[PDB]
């Protein structure tokens, strides 16, 4: 009924109308291992609810009781799973639920439970009016919240929500272009859309690709995009990238763009180009440049490369 | 400068923001900082075994009321610490091991699997971690606790019609939960024709546009999860399933160039227990690759960074209170010390049929026992384990 933190709180023992009911120690054996020295306030709580449990006290006072286990330990599914009995067998107001994993979620966003209950609710009211807006206000203290990330993906795919999903990206994209859970997030929108088969898309995808790696040639993700999003059609069946990029080597060849390159080569030797030996050259010249200047930390990787390109080529 | 992490040239690693700001470079370029002192102070290694060990020791008997949030995981706490006492070598007394057997009982649920604690629900995820123990422990005693029939006929309750399973029931999925059901079934010997009936496909369409793995199809590639699933399929034997040049290519990228560490996905912070999540992938994919014939194959050496990873463990991960941790200025924590402790022992070690050569930066005193890239336990532990039980019935 008291809130864990407020100064008037009171033990359960120390509680009137909790009398009848006798606290049910936890059965840890003779001689404990990894036994947690619970502080008072913790062990007294979870010793009533090893009763209303181990009764099964399908009861309204075990309702209240559930909060302030799940305050002392979110991460309890036991007391978790029992709240969701419990929310059923006395038919709660799940709308009045919403508002505490709400504030749950608030409280401790990195939790899997917490985020698992809300989903429990939507799908119970079969309602997800409130969810994009509550996910982006997570998401605004932590833009890569995982927990987060994956209930919109879920909300959207479940609701047909798509509709503004890209502009949300764009917005992100822009806070920070850095982030690599909203690359993802656009991967996601477009390939549930329009798909990347269509030229249109495709080509003002990569246009925007471009200018964000031109825009800061060191950010990782974007890379990662432009390979995502032509890897497996084929790079060696876009052959004016090859060349936008070798036309970029003196004022950018970071890592990334050499690494592209010789991404680039490799599928050549794969659908077969036009002077198999000249690309081999061009791509293990680009293995050692890598594994013995501007990417030492991949040394091993690209050593097996420059190998492979080799051995299965020839 | 012997050392990857201390030399000048090395030192040309640091960040390039472009002279563009985001919260991403920013917090990017607080970690090399932090980073860059510890490598500083230093300019040979050693692994605090002892200052561990009393850590490890303590730990395994009790914990502070800081471990509260815990309290749900505690198969957990044991596989953890137990793994970390076997790594550095250091032997289970019988009474400690019978009491693990005993503890690990109680969590056990009449219906199969385990619990976080005494008296809670069957999880996948605590069973994963008694069944782990319970194996490190070694012992008939041990083997003997895992109701055989029970377990897999909990796997069977959770198994749903797209080859998913749920982690507890009620519970949600993720590729973790394949994982765990996979390990625990082939440890026990108790997998039956069609267990993991589309499983291997369902991991599969968790790899994503990145190369490596999600939790939920769609989600981003993380290194945690990404384990989780070569991993599963390593058992199920389906590697072949995904495109694992791009897992290749991924897992390796996840390597920071600066720390030298791990980070889980893409521009976010690298951590010591990724040191085992991430670079425990490489001797699978090596296994597949070669299950295949590559040729190419080092026969020496991990395809990545061997040196440099020990040098973030060694320089950047240990507390000097014992245990180790994420990131320097970060608490530590019994699972940042099973993992940063996994992942030293991977680094160190290189296996491949005949072809053994070890690595061991620092003293010879760090080098660390061995560890199953699948299971995460003593190689032998296994071996041990599954012959036990393949001298069991099934069905
Ligand atoms: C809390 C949890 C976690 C809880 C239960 C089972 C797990 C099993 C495998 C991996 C993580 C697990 C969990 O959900 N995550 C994931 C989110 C936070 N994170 C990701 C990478 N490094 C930290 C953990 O890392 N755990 C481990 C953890 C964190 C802090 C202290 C201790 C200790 N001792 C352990
Ligand atoms: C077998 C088993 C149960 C394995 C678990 C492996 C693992 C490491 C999982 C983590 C999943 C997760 C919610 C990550 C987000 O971490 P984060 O946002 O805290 O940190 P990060 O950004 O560095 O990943
Ligand atoms: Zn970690």
């Amino acid at each position: 009924f008291v809130s864990l933190d407020s100064p008037s709180y009171v033990l359960y023992r120390d509680r009137a109308e909790w009398a009848d009911i006798d606290p049910v120690p936890q059965n840890d054996g003779p001689n404990p291992v990894v036994q947690i020295i619970y502080s008072d306030k913790f062990r007294d709580v979870y010793d009533y609810f090893r009763a209303v449990l181990q009764r099964d006290e399908r009861s309204e006072r075990a309702f209240k009781l559930t909060r302030d286990a799940i305050e002392l330990n979110a991460a309890n599914y036991t007391v978790w799973h029992f709240r969701r009995v419990l929310l059923k067998s006395l038919q709660k107001d799940l709308h009045e639920e919403m508002n505490y994993i709400t504030a749950i979620i608030e409280e401790q966003p990195k939790n899997y439970q917490v985020w698992h209950h809300r989903r429990v609710l939507v799908e119970w009211l079969r309602d997800p009016s409130q969810e994009l807006e509550f996910i982006a206000d997570i998401l605004n203290q932590d833009a890569k919240n995982y927990h987060a990330w994956q209930h919109r993906q879920w909300v959207i795919q479940e609701f047909k929500l798509w509709d503004n999903e890209l502009q949300y990206v764009d917005q992100l994209l822009k806070e920070d272009v850095r982030n690599n859970s909203v690359w993802n997030q656009r991967y996601f929108v477009i390939s549930n859309t329009t798909g990347y088969n269509d030229r249109a898309v495709l080509e003002r995808e990569v246009q925007y690709t471009l200018e964000m790696i031109k825009l800061v040639p060191h950010n990782e993700s974007a890379w990662n995009y432009l390979k995502g999003i032509l890897q497996d059609r084929g790079l060696s069946k876009y052959p004016n990238l090859l060349n936008q990029l070798l036309d970029l080597q003196p004022s950018h060849s970071s890592p990334y763009l050499i690494a592209f390159l010789v991404d680039i080569y490799e599928d050549m030797l794969e659908n077969q180009c036009d002077n198999k030996e000249d690309i081999l050259n061009k791509a293990l010249e680009l293995c050692e440049i890598l594994a013995k200047e501007k990417d030492t930390i991949r040394k091993e990787y690209w050593r097996y490369i420059g190998r492979s390109l080799q051995s299965k080529h020839s | 400068e012997p050392l990857y992490s201390l030399r000048p040239e090395h030192a040309r690693e640091r960040l390039q923001d472009d002279s563009v700001e985001t919260v991403t470079s920013i917090e990017q370029a607080k970690v090399e900082e932090k980073i860059q002192e510890v490598f500083s102070s230093y300019k040979r290694l050693v692994l605090q075994r002892e200052k561990h060990f009393h850590y490890l020791k303590r730990g395994l008997r009790q914990l502070t009321d800081a471990y509260e949030c815990l309290d749900a995981s505690r198969p957990w706490l044991c596989y953890w610490i137990l793994h970390s006492l076997e790594l550095l070598d250091e032997p289970i007394p019988q009474i400690v091991a019978t009491d693990v057997c005993q503890f690990l009982e109680l969590c056990q649920s009449p219906e199969g699997g385990f619990g976080g604690g005494p008296g809670q629900y069957p999880h996948l995820a605590p069973t994963y971690a008694a069944v782990n123990a319970l194996c490190i422990i070694g012992t008939e005693e041990a083997y003997d606790i895992i109701n055989r029939e029970k377990l897999l006929q909990y796997l069977y309750s959770l198994k749903q019609p797209d080859g998913s399973f749920l982690m507890h029931v009620g519970g949600e999925v993720d590729v973790r939960s394949a994982y765990c059901a996979a390990s625990v079934a082939s440890l026990t010997n108790i997998i039956t024709p069609d267990l993991f009936e589309g499983t291997a496909e369902w991991i599969a369409r968790c790899q994503n546009w990145e190369g490596g793995i999600g939790g939920v199809p769609g989600m981003e590639a993380h290194g945690g999860y990404t384990f989780c699933g070569l991993a599963a399929l390593v058992i199920l034997k389906r590697e072949r399933s995904l495109n694992l040049k791009s897992l290749l290519q991924w897992v390796t990228s996840r390597q920071m160039r600066f720390e030298g560490g791990f980070q889980g996905r893409c521009n976010k912070l690298v951590d010591g227990c990724y040191s085992f999540w991430q670079a425990g992938l490489l001797p699978l994919l090596h296994r597949a690759l070669h299950a295949q014939g590559d040729p190419a194959l080092s026969m020496s050496h991990w395809m990545f960074h061997q040196q440099a990873l020990q040098e973030y463990i060694l320089m950047c991960c240990q507390c000097p209170a014992g245990g180790l941790l994420d990131k320097p200025g970060k608490s530590r924590d019994f699972y940042h010390t099973c993992y940063c402790l996994s992942g030293l022992s991977i680094a160190q070690h290189f296996g491949s049929g005949a072809m053994l050569h070890d690595v061991v930066l620092g003293v010879p005193e760090n080098a660390l026992q061995p560890t199953h890239p699948v299971y995460n336990i003593g190689p032998d532990k296994v071996i041990q384990a599954t012959t036990y039980f393949l001298q069991k019935p099934v069905p």
